This record gives C-alpha cells, structure tokens and sequence, in this order.
C-alpha cells in the first residue's frame, strides 16, 4: 500500500506529558501560591510585598525560568521558593 | 459570623481550608500512581484491549 | 549415522521453532514508546508538599521566638 500523509493534531505539542502530569502542574502551581501568601503575611507581617497577586506572578515566573522581580526575604519564603 | 469580636475565629478556619486542600491533592496522587501502575503490570495480546 | 548428517538436528529445530507460536523476531519486531506517567515522577511531588509543611512549622515557631523577644 502507498504511503500516505497523516496530518498531526493541533495539541500534538503536549504528547510527551500525560494529560495527569498536566492536570497536576495547574494543581500544584495554585497550591504553592496559596502557601507562600498564608506563610509570609502573619499577623506581625517588615514592609512585605507578597499579595496574592505578586505570589501567583512569583510562581508563573520560576515555572518558566525567566526570573522574578523580587525574592522572598523571610526563611519560610525562601524554603517555599527554593 | 455571630460573634464579630474575638478575631482569631477567621484566622485559624482559613488553616482548616488549606490543610483540607493539600490533603485532598496527595489523595488524588496517591489514587491516580495507584490505577496506572496496575494497568502496566499486565501482558500485552495482539487480540485483548 | 543420523547424528553425523544433522538430521537429528534438523527435525529438532522444526518442531520446537518453526512450530512455534512466538518467535524470536516476532517479539523482536514490535517496539513502541509510551508518554510518562504520573507513577515516574511521583516523587517530586512528595517532595514538594513536605517541602510545604516544613515551612509552616518554622512559621509557628519564628512567631514564638518574636513573641518571647
Ligand atoms: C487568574 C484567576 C484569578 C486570580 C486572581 C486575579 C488577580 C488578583 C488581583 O489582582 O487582586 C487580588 C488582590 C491582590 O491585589 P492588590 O492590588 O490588592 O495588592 C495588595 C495585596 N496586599 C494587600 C496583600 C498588599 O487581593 C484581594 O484584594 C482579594 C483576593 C481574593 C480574590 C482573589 C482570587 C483568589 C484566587 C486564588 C486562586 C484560585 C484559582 C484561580
Ligand atoms: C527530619 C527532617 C529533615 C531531615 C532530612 C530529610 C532526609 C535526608 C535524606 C538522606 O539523607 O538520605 C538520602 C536518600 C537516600 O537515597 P535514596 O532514598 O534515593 O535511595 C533509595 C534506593 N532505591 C531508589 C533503590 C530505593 O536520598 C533522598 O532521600 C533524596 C530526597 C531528596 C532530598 C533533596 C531534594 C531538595 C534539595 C534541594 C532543594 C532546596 C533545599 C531547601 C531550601
């Protein structure tokens, strides 16, 4: 039989992962940047920087390896980094 | 709610709803690795799927 | 006589082998590979949430020396 041409899918990309491994990814990056948000505003915070909206960009940033703009300065920050 | 004074009521509930969530993901780690590993053990036939 | 001329090697070699169901370069042929599964690399994520509740512990216990401070 003649060999004929199969065209790919559109989101052939994301074959070498199982789709479990990139449910989990999503699960993971929303459940570090809950923690690193409750462990850096306590109750006598000083003058932090960590909202949820710099925490959920900390996280999107040291997923990609593009840097970040600010680190964390307190232990429990940076062993939730790290 | 009912008692707006005595603060630390919020704060403590808050750790009730993150431990609950980080308990549920290594629920759901643990279940899926435990159905995929079993689904490998298994012998490959042309003729079963 | 028969052993010297390879005749009893012959006819072992047909009813074991060529009788066979599966042969050498049958299971040889069929190769595939397969995407990773959460079960390789399951680790990291144990990893990672005890990596979680370690700093909580030392977020308790940095309070109580503030406090005592
Ligand atoms: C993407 C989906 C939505 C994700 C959040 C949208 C943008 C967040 C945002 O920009 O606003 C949230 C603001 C923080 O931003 P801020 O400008 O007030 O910084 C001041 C921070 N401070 C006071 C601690 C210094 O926090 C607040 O007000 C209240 C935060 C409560 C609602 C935020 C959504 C929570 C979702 C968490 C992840 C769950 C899956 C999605
Ligand atoms: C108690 C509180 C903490 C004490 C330290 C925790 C345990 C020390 C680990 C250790 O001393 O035992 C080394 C082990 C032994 O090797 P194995 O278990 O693989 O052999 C198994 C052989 N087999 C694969 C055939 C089954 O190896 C391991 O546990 C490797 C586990 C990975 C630990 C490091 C990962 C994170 C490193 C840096 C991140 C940033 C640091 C924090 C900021």
């Amino acid at each position: 039989k003649k060999p004929q041409k199969s065209k790919p899918g559109v989101f052939s990309f994301l074959d070498p992962l199982a789709y479990e491994i990139w449910m989990c990814i999503v699960f993971a990056y929303i459940g570090v940047s809950v923690v690193l948000f409750l462990v850096s505003r306590f109750s006598p915070y000083s003058t932090n920087e960590f909202g949820i909206f710099n925490s959920l960009w900390f996280s999107l940033g040291a997923f990609m390896q593009q840097g970040c703009d600010i680190s964390p300065r307190s232990l429990s920050g940076r062993i939730v980094g790290g | 709610h009912i008692r707006p004074h005595r603060t630390i009521l919020a704060f403590v509930s808050g750790i009730f709803f993150i431990l609950s969530g980080l308990s549920l993901v290594v629920g759901l780690v643990l279940y899926i690795s435990s159905i995929n590993d079993e689904m490998l053990n298994r012998t490959k036939d042309a003729e079963t799927y | 006589k028969l052993s010297e001329q390879g005749v009893l090697d012959k006819l072992k070699n047909k009813w074991w082998y060529d009788k066979g169901e599966c042969g050498a370069k049958d299971s040889g042929s069929k190769e595939k590979t397969s995407a990773l599964s959460l079960s390789n690399v399951a680790g990291v994520f144990y990893i990672l949430v005890g990596g979680l509740g370690l700093a909580m512990l030392v977020a308790l216990i940095e309070f109580c020396y503030k406090s005592r401070a």
